[PDB]
């Protein structure tokens, strides 16, 4: 009645090694948001902020815009500012959460729930955890949750699933 | 006033005085605590047998987590006091035993873990006086047998979970005066042969689980009284025929599920009043024939699945009442001699596999009456020939597939009707001259891929009526020269051919100077993080043979000099 | 009416808010008298199918030490 606990991964020199640590000259030099070892400077008051850009600075808080009607997706695109009857998913995310409720302490790169909208069938497109300024894996399925082929043009990582264009 | 060793938390939003006495290396308790207390964190010390007296002075409580560490005795009285307790953990102490009595200080309780110890032989009315629990955990023990009037008294309980036990046999009156359970797990056991009078006086149940068991036979009348239900399973067992009279009843029902088990054979009239289920699965079995009207009734299903069987002919008529269905597998039984006219009726599908099956041709008369398709496969069967007029039928279809089989030539009226067509496919085939016309209906192409056969020219006249192209591959083709038909590609491979470096290819080096992203150099494979270590590239490298003056070079590269002729 | 946000944007938002103290999937029973009698299904059903905002997240941290 009480599952497991997620915390992130305690990082350690091979984080700092695998992560390309060139800190470029500023004041006061602070961490990358989420959880992710690699310093930068922090953004003055009154910048845009976001989920995957910088934190901001001291006693500062990053909160969405005092309108807008939808907070979350305003935060996902970067747009804040530094301020003081089941279907083809359900029958899949039922047993998929089913099974991690009996073990003890995991990490958040194990969590594997997929992404369907509120009628039970597959939205468009799939997607990975993240780390902290850089996302994960993507590619595109179909309404009954069949893969398509694609390629990409800007770099890996990166899909744009259009109506039917991969690009 | 807190014993100065545990971090000492205060009111939130009421007078709690969350006491944190976690991850530290403690002996036995601390004393000189606070008593106006609402929840204690004791996990992870190295405690043992507690006090009798030991808990008192609390009268306020409702938390006392004591996960981990190294408890195996409960002595007498240990728990007076605790009047107004309402959660408890002892998940993964290594306990033995619990005698008469433990639980007469506590009514109120409700929930109870005790899931990694190591206990057997419960006895005969220990939750007694346990009118208002809801949880029980009893899993991975070392329970082997269970008396009569185990649960008595639990009266209000709504879960229940006996799990990596060793059980091995179930007498008709464990489960009585449950009148309000909800979910049941008997899962990893070591059952057999379900009798036919157990589950009767449960009206209320939800789901069942029976997954990984030895099981061999079920008796005709059990499941009789479970009108509301919805999750059955049964996958991992050894089930060796069904009678007519196995599910006599079970309306609601919405989810059953039937793989890996070792059923030989269908009966005329089984599945029926099941007007509700959306989803059947009947994978690695050995079903060897269908007869005609053996799904008869499942007129609301989704999903079938008769993967691995040996399924070795069809007659016309077995698959009548499935009305809509949208994805049938049967990719994987050899079905070498399929009659024609055998899908008819099906006119709703969306998906249907074909691989894996020894088809060998395509006759006329193969798919008739599927005017709904969407998708097929046919991905590994061998064939040595398609018919003119196969499909001239499916008007909807998005993706063909024709990888791996021995096509040699193709007729020149096949694609009529696919005017709708996004993905065409045709590796590794013995194809030696593609048709001088048939591809005018493609009008809505991109992505095409012809890697790995043995073309040798490619006409200008033939990618003409193809606007819409972002795709093409040519690895491996055995041609000479070739010019950039449509001019909005947005990628080219072109590596294993004998390019001839003269003169008319010239457009080429332009295209390929100009457009440095759509014919690249080398891409980086794929990699996850914990393998990107190896950099594993695939190459794109054009290479001059026919003139031995430019012989080995590269063409981006040769000399910027040796068109001045051209 | 309500937005709605299920996949993996759930786990980085629920990654950003709390931080570096954790996170469960049902309440972390802070108090229990009636969390388990009134039945809050998890955060997962709740934002993938009816409604999802910030203090509902906020609510699922686990505490800090
Ligand atoms: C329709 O049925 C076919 C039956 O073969 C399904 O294809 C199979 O999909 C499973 C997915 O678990 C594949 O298993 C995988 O095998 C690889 C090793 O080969 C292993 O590394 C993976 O962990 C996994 O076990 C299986 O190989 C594959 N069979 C074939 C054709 O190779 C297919 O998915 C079903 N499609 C549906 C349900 O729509
Ligand atoms: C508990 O003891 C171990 C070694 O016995 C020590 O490393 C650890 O620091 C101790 N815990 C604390 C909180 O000091
Ligand atoms: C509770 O109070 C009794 C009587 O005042 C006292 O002697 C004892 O130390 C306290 N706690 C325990 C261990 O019961
Ligand atoms: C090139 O195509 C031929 C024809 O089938 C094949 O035998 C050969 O293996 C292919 N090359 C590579 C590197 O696979
Ligand atoms: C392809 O060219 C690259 C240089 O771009 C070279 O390093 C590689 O060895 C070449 N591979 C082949 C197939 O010769």
């Amino acid at each position: 009645g009480l599952g497991p606990v997620v915390r992130c991964e305690p990082c350690d020199a091979r984080a700092l090694a695998q992560c390309a640590p060139p800190p470029a000259v500023c004041a006061e030099l602070v961490r990358e948001p989420g959880c992710g070892c690699c310093l930068t400077c922090a953004l003055s008051e009154g910048q845009p902020c976001g989920i995957y850009t910088e934190r901001c600075g001291s006693g500062l808080r990053c909160q969405p815009s005092p309108d807008e009607a939808r907070p979350l997706q305003a935060l996902l695109d970067g747009r804040g500012l530094c301020v003081n009857e089941y279907g083809p998913c359900r029958r899949e995310m039922e047993d998929t959460l089913n099974h991690l409720k009996f073990l003890n302490v995991l990490s958040p790169r194990g969590v594997h729930i997929p992404n369907c909208d509120k009628k039970g069938f597959y939205k468009k497109k799939q997607c990975r955890p993240s780390k902290g300024r850089k996302r994960g894996f993507c590619w595109c399925v179909d309404k009954y949750g069949q893969p398509l082929p694609g390629y990409t043009t800007k770099g890996k990582e990166d899909v744009h699933c259009y109506s039917m264009q991969s690009k | 006033a807190c014993p100065a060793a545990c971090v000492c938390s205060y009111d939130d939003d009421a007078d709690e005085l969350s006491v944190f006495c976690s991850s530290r290396n403690l002996t036995r308790l601390p004393d000189g605590v606070p008593g106006g207390t609402q929840a204690l964190w004791l996990d992870g010390n190295n405690l043992s047998s507690v006090p009798p007296a030991a808990f008192q002075n609390l009268s306020s409580l409702g938390f006392l987590n004591l996960q981990g560490g190294q408890l195996g005795s409960l002595e007498p009285q240990a728990l007076l006091g605790l009047e107004n307790l309402c959660h408890l953990h002892l998940e993964r102490n290594q306990l033995r035993s619990l005698a008469l009595g433990t639980f007469a200080h506590t009514p109120a309780l409700a929930s109870l873990g005790l899931s990694n110890n190591r206990l057997s032989r419960l006895e005969d009315g220990l939750f007694e006086g346990l009118g208002s629990l809801w949880d029980l955990n009893l899993g991975w023990n070392s329970l082997a047998v269970l008396p009569d009037a185990a649960f008595r008294g639990l009266g209000s309980l709504r879960e229940l979970v006996l799990a990596g036990n060793r059980l091995a046999y179930l007498q008709p009156a464990l489960f009585s005066g449950l009148a309000e359970l909800r979910e049941l797990d008997l899962s990893r056991n070591a059952l057999r042969a379900i009798k036919a009078n157990v589950f009767v006086q449960l009206p209320r149940l939800q789901k069942l689980y029976l997954d990984r068991n030895l099981i061999a036979a079920v008796a005709p009348g059990a499941f009789l009284g479970l009108k509301a239900l919805r999750w059955l399973d049964l996958s991992h067992n050894r089930v060796a025929g069904l009678l007519e009279d196995t599910f006599p009843g079970l309306l609601g029902l919405r989810v059953l599920r039937l793989s890996h088990n070792a059923i030989a054979s269908l009966r005329p009239r089984t599945f029926k009043d099941l007007h509700f289920l959306e989803e059947l699965q009947l994978g690695h079995n050995r079903i060897r024939q269908l007869a005609e009207r053996s799904f008869e009734g499942l007129g609301q299903l989704e999903v079938l699945t008769l993967d691995h069987n040996q399924l070795q002919e069809v007659k016309a008529g077995a698959f009548l009442g499935l009305t809509n269905v949208a994805v049938m597998n049967l990719s994987g039984n050899c079905l070498r001699n399929l009659p024609e006219q055998v899908f008819r009726g099906l006119g709703k599908l969306h998906s249907l596999h074909l691989e894996g099956s020894c088809l060998g041709r395509i006759r006329p008369h193969t798919f008739t009456g599927l005017s709904g398709l969407r998708r097929l496969f046919l991905k590994d069967n061998g064939l040595v020939g398609i018919e003119e007029q196969s499909l001239w039928g499916l008007a909807e279809l998005l993706e063909l597939d024709l990888t791996s089989n021995q096509l040699t030539h193709l007729p020149h009226r096949l694609f009529q009707g696919l005017g709708k067509l996004e993905y065409l496919l045709l590796s590794r085939n013995r194809l030696a001259e593609l048709p001088a016309d048939a591809l005018g209906p493609l009008q809505r192409a991109f992505w095409l891929d012809v890697s790995h056969n043995r073309l040798e020219a490619l006409p200008n006249s033939l990618l003409a009526p193809l606007g819409r192209l972002r795709y093409l591959s040519l690895r491996n083709n055995s041609l000479r020269t070739f010019t950039p038909q449509p001019p909005g590609l947005e990628r080219l491979w072109l590596e294993g051919n004998p390019w001839d470096c003269g003169c008319p290819l010239k457009a080429l080096r332009d295209f390929a100077l100009q457009n440095p992203s759509a014919v690249p150099r080398f891409v980086q494979a794929i990699c996850e993080g914990d393998d990107c270590q190896p950099p594993a590239y695939t190459y794109n490298n054009i290479t001059c043979a026919s003139p031995p003056e430019v012989v080995g070079l590269d063409l981006r590269d040769l000399s910027e000099a040796h068109f001045a002729p051209c | 009416g309500p937005e709605t946000l299920c996949g993996a944007e759930l786990v980085d938002a629920l990654q950003f808010v709390c931080g570096d103290r954790g996170f469960y999937f049902n309440k972390p029973t802070g108090y229990g008298s009636s969390s388990r009698r009134a039945p809050q299904t998890g955060i997962v059903d709740e934002c993938c199918f009816r409604s999802c905002d910030l203090r509902r997240l906020e609510m699922y941290c686990a505490p800090l030490k």
